[PDB]
């Protein structure tokens, strides 16, 4: 349920730094999953025209 | 008196100390500053100063004062400001005409210098009295007529003589009782030790709701008359609306607010816009400062004062419960309170616990909370009073981290769950319904069977069609929007209706400024029908479009309810929504 | 007949102690003592006439250190007058217990007359002896569903209760007191509660009266405004009557020890206020010791009749069972019943997730001639495929459901219909053992007899 | 380009749900424990400090 | 005789004690409580009472015996039960006639109005013994025969007298020793200070393997006769009912059960189980009870006592050694044996260290552990005994971080780490196959090769096996399962099938009570086997899926090797086994 | 120590000191310690352990007038197999380096199992290459250090975010990392290999990139060698 890290003063911000990082990989590719749907929608319209 | 030995910050060691108790207040040196005793080793005492403890020689008297930290309750409390020692916050700056508070002021918690009506009740002399007896009355406001003077808790015997009818100060005597010997006098006044719970006959199950006057929190997540609530009390997000309208709305007949460490700029706000309040009453406009004690308490202020600001105000609560009267404790910033009992363990030096607080914080709190609730009072006659306290857990908001945010979701029953996103986004009250609780819906149920039986049922409807517009708004937000079906779209418009005029509700409008029990039932069962019929109007077939074509002026005359003013009130509103259900019907049915 | 009340007829003068040396957090420094026990409870007076009771905790030469279950608020060093009473704290403990209310010190607050004492028991009691034990073998049917076929409760079991603090932890704990019995044939329930609120408190003592069980049951309320270090001497009182009734008068005692959590607050909290080991968060390293005096009270002895099954509510602080007051009970109790937050919020009642629970008296007590012979293999099968469906749900919501294969859909299906229809049980409908097993055998018939890896082949050719 | 796009959203979705159901939970957990043993160590310090 | 000064719990400081020893043994209070002196402040001697403290009186008598915690070695221990100090729990029960234990009983270790039966050794009059020498054997039940009477360690000289065949008791006499001028008389018994390891010749490197009977442990993470194991984890993990089911099934010649902070029920279970279990042993079905004493410390019992507990458990383990059995110690919980020593030093006031537990605890573990191993006796007749020490760990919330874990990781030799997570979903072993490790794996390739050749090559394979499949579910937990290759899928559904069935075995099943040796060989060979047939096939060019669907037969089979039970014995078992194979290999030929 | 100091100054021979368990040691000093009530460092530690440390392992080196040496290699026991433990720490600030022993390298089944990473050796730019070793042994270790580093986060980054993320140089760094674990790290005992080997084995693995992919590598080198 967790990572194997050595509990550490650094590895905390470390983790602290990778938690940020993933968030912002969610979002930003929660965005580009978006955008691509609406593109991919946009995509079928076309194929059935 | 003792006579200081030793000073090292605040901690003050006083040898010839033979007869002290443990957490008495003293009198510290030249000054008069006021300490409680931690330890006693032999004759030296250990002492925390309040104030600040420069300036303090080696054999400074250090005077007894017989008593643990005590309130001084009696007439005089209402329209007060206090700190968490209890001293008058306006009665300091009258005396010393300074914007300060000079270091050993001694000005009374109780005005001295006032002349009080006094009644003497039906205690006759010879008469046998006890602990809570009321033995008197003192006409004191316009709000809090009668202030029923107490016989102290701990206080028994029998009367010898009793003050005649006519005007009265607190200095001097009223009650003559002798217990084996005359051993008591009793003036208008009485102290009570702030951390003892004053006792009652027997402790009730809260029953009677307590009625905010807002919509979502008297009908989605009601308290009880005596219950405990949760406020996440973070800036930005409402929690000033939430205590002006317990402190004018509420069915509260006392008000006691403790700041118990909140910032300076924030005291003034609060200090500034409370005398501003105005309660209308059978009689005419009358400030809600005139029922309501304010317990101002700055981070400036000393630690022990901060730390005891919720216990002085807990216990102004049990002395006007004690009266038969309803108390609203509303305690801000309890994450201040807890963080000041922090600072006090770490410098007496007792170990953490979790996330540095002490290992007695949990009891504490627990204590704390399980001094409210409704209580018929001590001694004769049988009245009945009730303390709610309303918490604003943490300006870490509902952060279970902090070890005081868990013990206060933990032991409070009602979790009213401001949003700061929904604070940004407009609304009013803030409240989240999603994560927001109560646990007293269970004993309102009774209360409901009683008054407005349909009152669980719909409430849990709204809560059911509240928890099925979330998933459906998540499902239109994973596919289109018109891949949901005609039962879905009709439970996210109504859900819709019901956010923007059932729940939102505009504090600062005249019209909805204190929608009453009835009149959020009468809008509760109106949308539940409205609900009902487009969902009746589905199973029949027709079109959601075009049965929302032909019933938007039922929708119109839905959401104008919260426009009837309840003014006029009882029947003459309720009339109203019986033409606004039928309205509600009819049009629906074609 | 009885000689040990011969000795009774005795009267024992205490030493009247007014040299109270020093007074610090929780604790007296009392100098000039004659003699001192260690384990002395001494009868303290204030200077008010209040009378509060303190045991020693250490002596030195002429100098023992009390600490006061009420507190040292108003304690002074010239005024108090300590009251040696020369022996350990003792209980006066009496077949009249039963259908009485006590208080934290074991005080009645039924308003009724003081235990009329057929017996002084000292509350800490002693270690019963392994050679004496006899194990729990006799399975107790709860009702409960969860409980009787995926756990399984033998009689003088130690099995407690995990929960968080807005969990029905009291509801099922009282589902399972009136419904509690003997899987192949009546209990009296000691309650003790620590730190618990008033509406906690009444909700237990109004469902006893409601089931007809405060005929048969010894309530010590120590509600949440009590003192604070009476909460450890509350569950040693409570212990020591249940102890009393079952052992010598040959008495079936449920012991419901609500809030353990409070107690090991308690307990950390008096640790703290000395200058003790912090072991892990804070609470005492001597804590397993403390737990385990408290909890290994229970179970049967042999040559007598009677026995004691525990149920210790526990609140888990932050719903994790890796805290202190959680592993240790675990360690220290033969199983847990895991109350959860995630089926709560789901609207399962009762909200018992399975795999967090155990039993360690389900070997015994499951069987052929205890129970239906397949209880053992059809409760592990249920196990594995409960995880197997926990990991399908967690796989779905990674990877989309058509992901998953023939076998993760089955066990999908078979977690909704053990969650909605298995676990979930009204608050008053008892299912004994042999229905819970055939719904359990109809969710295991959800999965083909091939993929039914737990079931040994005879009781699968005889039961699916 | 209606098969590529489908495949893209595919595998972005796929890495969405990883990352908000596993890793922004295994993180979480992590973080919460490596405090938790900070603030073990830091109180086995204070102990030691008393001592 | 001193006086009582300060009590603080567990410790009592007593003054006007001068001349007490380190470590020596007095009697505190009227009761007489068995203590243990820990430090000497001038006359201050801080002591450790190995029982229930509450009452002690300040002045009370505290007796100097002079010796320190002695264990007492001799014939009767066999099938008894004791109480860390080595209290008769039996003996206890029926001379105080109640439930509990009571404060300073002095019953004797061993029972006296037994009569036994004495056969004299080798050794005559005037033939020169020595510490360890066997001058005599003692019939002490059908399963535990010929006891062998040892001389006592530090003890030489010529034999003056030695007693004829007989009945004896352990008060009578039975051999007497001429030793400087001083005669010594020696009876059937003898103490041993429970501190001091017993001596022995040279220890030898361990080689022969300690059946456990469960599957994984004999197989993936062996355990030899004479080395030191280790099984932490958390509650319900299964570290006790692992320790059962080695107490009841290994091949160990005696059993020494100790119980630190253990539930009086677990010893209650075993009391009554063993006498109902049977061991192939001495060519009779002998109950097991007759090959293990039970050292009982529940958990509730004082808390000094359970180093005594681990020490007396020991002892009594070191001393089968001597006489020449392959003995194996089993400490319930190392864990509660250091929480002992925490709250004792923490009652001292002595400097915390890591977590509060004491500086030494390393050392302390270290000694315990290295109290095991494969040794030959100190005396002749040559023998060569061992002390396979296996203490279940148990930390505290499950983190293998603790420092009582970390130091027996450092001692140990053999890790079986347990995981909660396969703990629950009933998935017994709960062996966390990633962390667990056997370094006895090399040194067991010489009984490998001698038995079953192909076991450690099978073991290899299966630990790939397993590491793959972990590393491909890391990935799929992720990417999702549709972008394995066909050996991936293999590699998944294969390591699937041994978590499900080899590596998990049902601990109080009929079938997988005791997976002896020569089954589990089978059991890897079949699911090995069954592997390499699918990679094959699928090498060869048929697809997964199809392939499972067709052979779904094998693969149930192979599912159902389980079930074979051990008692058909090792030629039938075999039999089936050998047609599986048959069958398996027909049936992915035909398909 | 004063033993290997002896038969190294006083007799001129070269000493091989193998103290083990200095963990082991560095717990009895805090046994020793807890018994005087002393203020105490990292994890109940002596505040003088890094004192005590540094006279045992500064006693190894080379002195003027003597033709002889001490060589220490003081095995120490990673208690958690973590470097910020007091002992790993303050041994590495008096030591010179580090052989850091992976666990994660041990479960994967390579021996011997070196985490060349956290490992290091102040004096290999002084003891290596120019003439000493070999041209190449200085270029060769820091690209094989780099690449080895790049193969460690690229794997990381490709278990987390998918193989899209890694590029062309990642993949081929994550396919140079499993046959440096596999083949070069990996070494049965018993099995001398001569530093010259080493570095051919260094080149050979080194050549799964493109001559320009190689960073580190010196132009003049990289031209000679590859
Ligand atoms: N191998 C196994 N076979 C059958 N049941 C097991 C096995 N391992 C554990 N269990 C179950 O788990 C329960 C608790 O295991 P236990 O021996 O108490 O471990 P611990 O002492 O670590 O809590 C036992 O009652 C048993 O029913
Ligand atoms: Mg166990």
């Amino acid at each position: 349920n967790r990572e194997q890290v050595f509990p550490t003063r650094m590895t905390l911000g470390l983790m602290k730094t990778k938690l940020k990082g993933a968030n912002q990989g969610y979002s930003l590719l929660k965005r580009k999953s978006e955008a691509l749907t609406k593109r991919f929608r946009d995509i079928t319209k076309r194929i059935d025209d | 008196y003792g006579a200081i030995y030793s000073v090292s910050g605040p901690v003050v060691i006083a040898e010839n100390m033979i007869g002290c108790a443990m957490y008495e207040l003293v009198k510290v040196g030249h000054d008069n500053l006021v300490g409680e005793v931690i330890r006693i080793d032999g004759d030296k005492a250990t002492i925390q100063v309040y104030e600040e403890t420069a300036g303090l020689t080696v054999g400074d008297p250090v005077l007894r004062t017989g008593k643990p930290l005590s309130v001084e309750l009696g007439p005089g409390l209402m329209e007060t400001i206090y700190d968490g020692i209890q001293r008058p916050l306006k009665a300091i700056k009258e005396e010393s005409q300074s914007i300060y508070i000079p270091r050993g002021i001694d000005t009374p918690a109780l005005d001295r210098t006032i002349k009080w009506q006094f009644t003497p009740g039906k205690f006759q002399v010879g008469d046998h009295i006890s602990g809570g007896d009321i033995y008197g009355s003192v006409f004191e406001n316009s709000l809090i007529s009668s202030h029923k003077i107490l016989l102290p808790p701990r206080s028994r015997g029998t009367i010898t003589w009793i003050a005649p009818a006519g005007e009265y100060t607190l200095d001097e005597k009223i009650l003559e009782v002798e217990f084996d010997g005359k051993k008591s006098d009793f003036t208008l006044y009485h102290t009570w030790p702030v951390r003892v719970p004053r006792p009652v006959t027997e402790k009730l199950s809260a029953d009677y709701p307590l009625l905010t006057g807002q919509r979502v929190l008297d009908a989605l997540f009601p308290c009880v008359q005596g219950g405990t609530t949760c406020i996440p009390g973070a800036f930005g997000c409402g929690k000033t609306v939430i205590s002006q309208s317990l402190s004018k709305y509420s069915n509260s007949d006392a008000i006691i607010y403790v700041g118990c460490g909140e910032r300076g700029n924030e005291m003034a706000e609060v200090l500034m816009e409370f005398p501003e309040l105005y309660t209308e009453m059978s009689g005419t406009k009358e400030p809600i400062m005139k029922r309501t004690t304010l317990v101002a308490n700055t981070s400036n202020m000393p630690v022990a004062a901060r730390e005891a600001s919720i216990y002085t105000g807990i216990t102004l609560a049990e002395y006007f419960r004690d009266q038969g009267k309803n108390v609203s404790m509303i305690a801000d910033s309890s994450s201040r309170w807890a963080e000041a009992l922090r600072e006090i363990s770490g410098r007496l030096g007792e170990m953490p616990a979790d996330q540095g607080f002490p290992a007695y914080l949990g009891a504490k709190l627990a204590s704390f909370y399980e001094r409210a609730g409704k209580a018929v009072a001590l001694g004769s006659p049988d009245r009945t009073g009730s303390v709610s306290i309303v918490a604003a857990v943490s300006p870490a908001g509902g952060d279970f981290s902090d070890p005081v945010t868990t013990a206060t979701l933990g032991i409070t029953q009602v979790f009213w769950g401001l949003d700061k996103k929904l604070a940004q986004r407009k609304h009013f009250p803030s409240i989240n319904t999603s994560v927001s609780y109560s646990k007293y819906t269970n004993v309102l149920n009774k209360f409901y069977d009683s008054n407005y039986p349909e009152f669980p049922v719909l409430r849990d409807r709204m809560k059911e069609i509240l928890s099925n517009a979330e998933e459906l708004e998540q499902v239109v937000q994973l596919v289109g929007k018109s891949a949901l079906s005609d039962s879905d779209k009709i439970t996210l418009d109504v859900a819709t209706l019901i956010k923007e005029d059932f729940l939102q509700q505009n504090g600062y409008s005249t019209y909805d400024a204190f929608c009453p029990i009835w009149k959020t039932f009468d809008m509760m069962r109106a949308f539940i029908s409205y609900h009902d019929e487009a969902q009746k109007a589905v199973a029949n077939g027709a079109n959601w479009s075009k049965l929302a074509d032909s019933t938007g002026d039922v929708k119109h005359a839905v959401s104008s309810s919260k426009f009837f003013e309840p003014s006029r009130g009882e029947k003459e509103v309720h009339g109203e929504f019986e033409k606004l259900l039928s309205t509600m019907q009819e049009r629906f049915a074609e | 007949n009885k000689k040990a009340v011969e000795q009774g007829f005795n009267v024992k003068p205490r030493l009247n102690y007014n040299t109270v040396s020093g007074v610090n957090g929780p604790l007296v420094i009392l100098e000039k003592v004659k003699f001192p026990r260690y384990n002395e409870i001494v009868n303290l007076t204030l200077p008010d006439g209040t009378v509060r009771q303190g045991q020693v905790l250490e002596i030195r030469g002429d100098r023992a250190i009390v600490q006061v279950f009420e507190g040292t608020s108003g304690i002074d060093v010239k005024k108090t007058t300590v009251e040696f009473t020369g022996e350990s704290l003792r209980i006066p403990v009496s077949e009249d217990m039963l259908g009485r209310i006590f208080d934290g010190s074991g005080r009645p607050i039924d308003n009724g007359p003081k235990v009329f004492a057929e017996d002084y028991l000292d509350i800490n009691g002693s270690p019963i002896n392994p050679y004496a034990r006899i194990y729990p073998e006799e399975m107790i049917s709860t009702g409960v569903s969860a409980i009787d076929t995926m756990n399984s409760i033998a009689r003088g079991q130690k099995i407690p209760i995990f929960s968080a603090s807005g969990l029905p932890h009291n509801e099922i704990a009282a589902q399972i007191c009136r419904q509690a019995g003997l899987v192949r044939p009546n209990f009296s329930i000691v309650f003790a509660a620590m730190g618990v609120n008033l509406e906690t408190a009444r909700f237990f003592k109004q469902d006893f009266e409601e089931n007809g069980s405060l005929e048969r049951t010894s309530l010590f309320l120590n509600l949440a405004n009590d003192p604070t270090i009476e909460r450890i001497i509350t569950p040693r009182l409570a212990l020591t009557t249940a102890e009393y009734l079952a052992y010598q008068t040959e008495r079936h005692v449920l012991t419901i020890l609500t809030d353990m959590s409070s107690y090991a607050d308690a307990l950390r909290e008096v640790s703290a206020a000395r200058e003790e080991v912090p072991g892990r968060r804070g609470y005492p390293g001597y804590m397993y010791t403390d737990l385990s005096t408290i909890y290994e009270r229970a179970g049967r002895v042999e040559g007598r009749n009677g026995s004691i099954t525990q149920i210790p509510i526990l609140t888990m602080p932050n719903d994790d069972i890796t805290h202190p007051i959680p592993d240790l009970t675990g360690y220290i109790t033969e199983g847990q019943i895991f109350v959860d937050r995630q089926l709560h919020n789901k609207g399962i009642y009762p909200p018992i997730n399975v795999l967090p629970s155990l039993s360690r008296l389900m070997k015994s007590a499951i069987g052929e001639g205890m129970t239906r012979k397949d209880h053992g293999d059809v409760s592990n099968q249920l196990y594995a495929k409960y995880a197997i469906g926990k990991d399908a749900a967690a796989m779905k919501a990674v990877v989309g459901e058509e992901a998953l294969s023939i076998e993760d859909k089955l066990s999908l299906e078979f977690l909704e219909k053990f969650e909605k229809t298995f676990i979930t049980q009204g608050a008053y409908e008892d299912r004994t053992v042999f229905e819970s097993l055939d719904q359990a055998w109809s969710l295991l018939r959800i999965y083909p007899k091939e993929m039914l890896n737990r079931i040994s082949p005879k009781i699968l050719d005889e039961f699916y | 380009a209606f098969i590529i796009l489908d495949e893209v959203i595919k595998v972005t979705n796929r890495r969405v749900n990883a990352i908000e159901h596993v890793i922004i939970p295994r993180t979480e957990n992590t973080i919460a424990y490596i405090n938790s043993e900070l603030d073990e160590l830091d109180r086995e310090e204070f102990y030691r400090l008393k001592k």
